[PDB]
RNA sequence: GUACGUGAAAUUGCUGAAAGGGAAGCAUUGGAAAUCAGUCUUA
RNA sequence: UCUAGUGGGCCAUUUUUGGUAAGCAGAACUGGCGAUGCGGGAUGAACCGAACGUGAGGUUAAGGUGCCGGAAUGUACGCUCA
RNA sequence: AGAAGCUCAGACGAGUAGGCAGGCGUGGAGGUUUGUGACGAAGCCUUGGGCGUGAGCCUGGGUCGAACAGCCUCUAGUG
């Protein structure tokens, strides 16, 4: 069971390209005369449940693991039992000292780190 | 204040700054774009010529309504002008920049204008009076000018490709 | 009261050993074997269960009883191993053969990985 | 110099399309000398390649190749359909392709 | 799965990490001999379509499990004994060559097999200087090539215009349609 | 550096990159250029 | 059982009324549009085919195969010169 | 076998006004996490990387300077 993605490009909001007050984050068009809502040919496509990915490969990184957010060594030891399913990912706000402690614990636990570098 | 350019390390470069200068920003942009990349002495000669109506500063971007002139042909354009006030400010800043190079200890012969940028300063708010009891803006567009002068300054081979290369090498020699 | 209602109260949603995420929850229980939130593996929720943790190059194993469940201080018994990983595996399934054997595989995994944790710490 | 060219010349016509909808996944290929679906039956399954040259020498070579296979005939005039590992660029319309003689069955 | 069944001072396996390591289901695919193309009889002259010897004409010696152990007389076209996949030959209608007089049972997959590497490290200028015709290429391989070559000369000398036919190289010219011409 | 914490978007100048024959923007598919990670390396 | 929205409609087939007529007004049955994309009719709200989760392969509807445009400058027998 | 779990099978998938369900994100409150933090919190920018059908979340680099968050629940001047 290899990781496949049904779709790789994101769903951008209609006219987010043309207007800066309209961000790219998706919004369902409610217009009475919307081309995208009526799904005309050539217009952009909308999120559907059919686009959903395999439950087996969902949430998994291309390497087959799931990133798990880590704050300290206690969060690393949580991944003691699942080093072959989850990969530790150190939080942004962790200081340099606790980061070095987290990586050394992850290496000893044999847990991969997504942002080790 | 930090400059626009990552270069201009103090080794061989001199700087000049002008803030909130009461001159037209659009004219100053045309002067800066004209003198960009020219040597210091030739820049002085050109600015003197513009002040004397012998050479002209081409108006390229902000050229709406400008007239055609025979002195814009040297730059390949038709619209050019002689903004004396902007020429004065650039002349004064270039005097300052060459003075800084003298203090630093550079060579004046090969000095070139490495970088020159003009930014819009905060507007100056004034007032005009229109018909029918209406009052309207009469704002001034100042200029920030900053000048920087400076001196002029494996693949790996697959198995079959390697065998073929060896065969050709042996057969040629 | 009983083990079922204890699990219904704690476990499921709120516990000091629960770590919920996107859709998955971990059991940081220092008495859980697998680290998963379950009736099978939460000694708080269920009766006598085993577990193992590490300290300073050697391992210790926790055990429980039933009649002494009202005395928290002396409820839980510790046995200490500082000999070998193979011997540690021998001790665990020996101390669980007369016991509900469902935990032998999960425990022996914990012992063997914690020993690998120690070897990687040395390397 | 005529002791080479173990392939057959072909031209990339277009994509599999209707009047207004194209399918870039499968290409229409016109093989020289093939004028009917009976003749195209010989070329079904052959390896058709698009060769092009680029500035940067990957593997120390100036030539890149897009491989593909002939899948089925198209129409009554002998044009075939091909599936390429990377779909052919739309600018290669009228470009020349090379149909090797393998996988052979003769 | 406990230790009484498999007791040792080191355990049957040192460590048991991760999940149960799901065993694949028992497949129902059995290897059967390949039914080879009828026209690829031994002793037939065939054209190599791909490889460094593309366009060469060679004499089929024997049918291997999947490929053809084929060689043109090395003194004629300079093509040593090699396996060639049956999908990369064109069996020509040229007269057959008598190959019954040469042993072919010594040409096996192990005979042509490469050396094991099991390592990502490879490639070197000295490595390219190694191998080559001059080095490697055991004298045993040399003797077999010489023996089979000498055994196939008498037949190709008997049939006229075959030595030059084998030495030549096949090539398509303007106006040649492969689906029309018969080889 | 008092036109002073942080200093966003609109808008603007400079630099680098690319495109541009009476609009632009957008979707699908791939080429080209740029850029990058997994993966393996081992057990 | 409780409650939302609606209480301006429009087009086509066939039947039909007032009308000199109408892309006119007013009805009856059914299907559509409004609320609905998609292939075809060059183009078009209701015409023809067909109704829609994300994709791969195959085969078709209506319509088509000189070129634009994917697909016979096909086969057979005729009519037509503007 | 987080029995609120696991497992097998079949059918189906248009949608305005409208209904309902489950989720995402914001400010404050009780509990919780030996929680993060001047060895750089929050915020901000980013031709970097990852996750989700999506709302959104995570992260590398830069800027910055004193606070802030995850889970269970409460609440509302909540998009």
């Amino acid at each position: 069971v290899n990781i496949i993605k049904k779709r790789t490009k994101p769903f951008k909001r209609h006219q987010s390209d043309r207007f800066k007050r309209v961000g790219e984050s998706w919004r369902k068009p409610r217009g009475i005369d919307s081309c995208v809502r009526r799904r005309f040919r050539g217009t952009i496509s909308m999120p559907k449940i059919g686009y959903g990915n395999n439950k087996k490969t969902r949430y998994c990184m291309p390497n087959g693991l799931k990133a798990f957010l880590v704050r300290n060594v206690s969060d690393v030891e949580l991944l003691l039992m699942h080093n072959k399913t989850y990969a530790a990912e150190i939080a942004g706000n962790v200081s340099a000292r606790k980061r070095v402690e987290i990586v050394e614990k992850a290496r000893a636990l044999g847990v991969k780190v997504t942002n080790a570098g | 204040v930090r400059y626009s350019a990552s270069p201009a390390l103090e080794t061989k470069c001199a700087k000049a700054r002008g803030a909130y200068l009461r001159t037209h920003f659009k004219n100053s942009r045309e002067v800066a774009f004209t003198i960009n990349g020219m040597s210091l002495k030739k820049a002085f000669i050109f600015l003197d010529n513009v002040k004397e109506h012998k050479q002209a500063v081409p108006f390229r971007r902000f050229n709406g309504g400008v007239g055609r002139t025979a002195q814009g042909k040297e730059f390949g354009v038709t619209q050019a002008r002689w903004p004396v006030k902007s020429v004065k400010f650039f002349y004064d800043l270039l005097k300052n920049a060459e003075a800084n190079a003298e203090a630093k200890g550079l060579d004046m012969d090969k000095l070139i204008i490495k970088h020159v940028q003009v930014n819009a300063a905060p507007k100056q708010r004034r007032r005009t009076y229109r018909a029918h009891g209406r009052v309207t803006a009469y704002l001034s567009s100042p200029s920030h000018i900053e000048i920087i002068v400076a001196e002029e300054e494996v693949s790996r081979v697959s198995l079959k490709q390697g065998a073929k290369a060896r065969n050709l090498a042996a057969r040629k020699a | 009261q009983q083990d079922e209602v204890i699990w219904q109260v704690v476990g499921h949603e709120f516990c000091s050993y629960r770590i919920k995420g996107e859709a998955q929850n971990f059991c940081r229980n220092e008495y859980n074997v697998t680290g998963l939130c379950n009736r099978q593996s939460c000694p708080l929720a269920n009766s006598r269960y085993a577990t193992v943790r590490e300290d300073n190059g050697k391992l210790y194993l926790y055990m429980k009883t039933i009649e002494r469940a009202h005395f928290p201080s002396k409820l839980w018994q510790r046995i200490k191993l500082s000999k070998n990983y193979a011997k540690a595996l021998e001790q665990i399934d020996q101390q669980l053969l007369y016991w509900p054997g469902r935990q032998i595989h999960r425990c022996k995994q914990r012992l063997t990985r914690l020993t690998q944790y120690l070897l990687k710490a040395r390397r | 110099a005529q002791g080479h060219r173990l392939y057959v010349k072909a031209k990339h016509l277009s994509f599999q399309r209707s009047k207004h909808v194209i399918h870039p996944g499968t290409s229409i290929v016109k093989i020289e000398g093939c004028d009917s679906k009976e003749e195209a039956q010989f070329y079904l399954g052959k390896r058709v390649c698009y060769v092009y040259k680029s500035s940067k020498a990957v593997r120390g070579s100036k030539i890149r190749v897009i491989w593909g296979t002939i899948a089925r005939p198209h129409g009554n005039s002998g044009a075939v359909r091909a599936r390429f590992v990377h779909n052919l660029p739309a600018k290669t319309f009228g470009s020349s392709l090379r149909v090797m003689l393998y996988p052979s069955n003769i | 799965g406990e230790r009484m069944v498999l007791p040792a001072g080191e355990a049957a396996a040192k460590y048991y990490p991760a999940y149960r390591e799901n065993v694949p289901k028992k497949a129902r695919k059995a290897v059967r001999p390949t039914k080879l193309r009828a026209s690829l009889a031994p002793g037939t002259v065939c054209i190599l379509l791909a490889g460094r010897f593309r366009g060469k004409r060679v004499v089929v010696l024997s049918q291997l499990e999947d490929t053809l152990v084929v060689t043109g007389p090395y003194k004629v076209n300079g093509v040593p004994i090699r396996r060639v996949n049956h999908r990369y030959v064109i069996a020509t209608s040229a007269p057959k060559i008598d190959v019954s007089g040469v042993s072919v049972e010594k040409f096996t997959k192990a005979y042509f097999a490469k050396q094991k590497r099991s390592g990502p490290v490879k490639k070197d200028e000295a490595f390219f200087a190694e191998n080559a015709p001059k080095n490697a290429l055991p004298a045993e391989r040399i003797a077999d090539q010489k023996a089979v070559d000498a055994k196939l000369l008498p037949a190709i000398k008997a049939i006229p215009n075959m030595k030059e036919y084998l030495a030549a190289s096949f090539a398509l010219s303007n106006g040649d349609r492969p689906h029309l011409m018969k080889f």
